[PDB]
């Protein structure tokens, strides 16, 4: 609580989208979030059969607080289409 | 008035959670008017106006209760799962009419279609919410181009991203996206260069649209086999579903939906110049479509009462001169399908 845990938790997940590069091909969304995609595939170790509460265990990541940092980087207009879209099949994954 | 519809829409909001309060706001709705002929047709235009907001965007019952109604982001890519949630929302909506009751109020004339009862409009908004999920399941560049042309013809689109181009309002009116994805198969056809045997790929795109308009009519039919009435099609209810009833959608024979079907039959002009197996698959396809049109005319004719018979016998001659125009078309075609067409409009003996 002194050194800011959840500030860094955002700093990293935001540069995890800057490297992705949200683009568009012929007027259609380009999901660059291939690394953000993969990292959310890597958090789950199938802990459903490990007896861990995996169901409801991604509220580590923030959401409205994230687009605050996206505004600072000037990248909200590019990525906010698939940030929410992938955050829907991350509420079905969880 | 608008206050009454917006009070029932707020009692459906509580019906997902508990019934006791919403059953007293239906008991206080026996402080109604009670003259059958038009004031029960004034709570009809309320139950209908909510079955048009449940197929639309976030339905105006939502806010107070944040059920499966909730203002789902229109910048999401979750368009199909979001519209599955709305066939479920329109399903618990028909149940929270059936229990609260909601056992009356009834369509008249709409777009050349005559319909016996308002309750056919719930079934009609359900069939055309199964149609939407079917053409959301099939998303490819030709169909999405034919859509973008249709939507831009009806009106302009907002260019603040948000470009499916949209769908929530083209589901309440998906019937229009079939008369135009035909006019975009014809302007694609003008550039198909199918003058004779040279063109091939271009007679494959005319069939890809024929398959989708067809399986969309298959979906309206099977959603009229999944009835709930214990008298109307007992199969699929508490009785064996191993034998489905009449495979008609109970459609009322639209004069623009029917015209685009009798247009794409006369795209039997391709079977003149086409490889042998291809001419059969589009023939089985145009047979599969016509056996939904002759089925909806049969279901509508069955519902006619004995008086006003002059209009009933003139609608018979009109269908009989179309089974008779569907026949010269299949007099050049395979007669292995004639046995089926004859059984489908199960007489058509001539």
């Amino acid at each position: 609580s002194e050194v800011d845990v959840e500030e860094l938790k955002l700093e990293i997940l935001c540069k995890a989208i800057k490297r992705d590069e949200w683009s568009a091909t012929d007027g259609k969304d380009d999901p660059i979030e291939a690394t953000k995609d993969s990292i959310f595939v890597k958090v789950l170790q199938n802990l459903l059969n490990k007896g861990i509460e995996l169901k409801g265990y991604l509220p580590k990541a923030e959401t409205l607080l994230q687009s605050e940092e996206l505004n600072s980087l000037k990248t909200n207009s590019y990525f906010e289409f698939s940030l929410k879209a992938n955050y829907e099949c991350y509420m079905k994954m969880q | 008035k608008t206050k009454h519809l917006k009070a029932a829409f707020l009692r459906y909001c509580r019906k997902d959670i508990l019934g006791a309060q919403s059953m007293v706001d239906s008991l206080f709705s026996d402080s109604d008017m009670e003259p059958d002929d038009e004031l029960d047709l004034a709570v009809n235009q309320i139950s209908v106006d909510l079955i048009d907001d449940y197929p639309a965007s976030d339905p105006r019952w939502a806010e107070s209760v944040p059920e499966e109604a909730a203002g789902f982001s229109n910048t999401s890519l979750i368009l199909l799962h979001q519209l599955e949630d709305k066939m479920k929302a329109h399903s618990f909506f028909v149940d929270f009419l059936h229990q609260v009751g909601l056992f009356s109020r009834l369509t008249c004339q709409t777009k050349g279609m005559l319909v016996a009862t308002r309750l056919l409009l719930s079934e009609h908004a359900e069939k055309l919410s199964a149609a939407i999920v079917l053409k959301n399941h099939h998303a490819k560049l030709p169909v999405l181009v034919n859509s973008a042309i249709q939507l831009a013809l009806d009106k302009r689109m907002c260019t603040v991203p948000q470009n499916l181009t949209a769908a929530d309002v083209y589901f309440r009116e998906v019937s229009q996206m079939e008369i135009i994805f035909e006019c975009l198969v014809d302007k694609e056809e003008a550039d198909l260069e199918s003058t004779s045997i040279d063109s091939v790929e271009w007679a494959n795109i005319v069939v890809n649209v024929n398959t989708i308009l067809k399986d969309m009519l298959h979906v309206a039919c099977q959603y009229r086999q999944s009835k709930n009435s214990l008298y109307k099609n007992e199969s699929g209810i508490q009785e064996p579903e191993h034998v489905p009833w009449t495979a008609s959608s109970g459609t009322a024979g639209i004069r623009s939906v029917v015209t685009r079907q009798h247009g794409i039959i006369l795209k039997v002009y391709p079977q003149a110049d086409s490889g042998l197996r291809t001419i059969l698959i589009e023939q089985l396809a145009a047979l599969l479509n016509y056996l939904l049109d002759d089925y909806v005319t049969q279901l509508k004719s069955i519902d006619k009462l004995a008086n006003e018979e002059r209009y009933n016998i003139l609608e018979m001659e009109y269908a009989q001169k179309r089974s008779e125009l569907l026949s010269p078309l299949l007099i050049l075609g395979q007669y292995a399908w004639a046995s089926n067409l004859a059984e489908k409009y199960c007489d058509f003996d001539i």
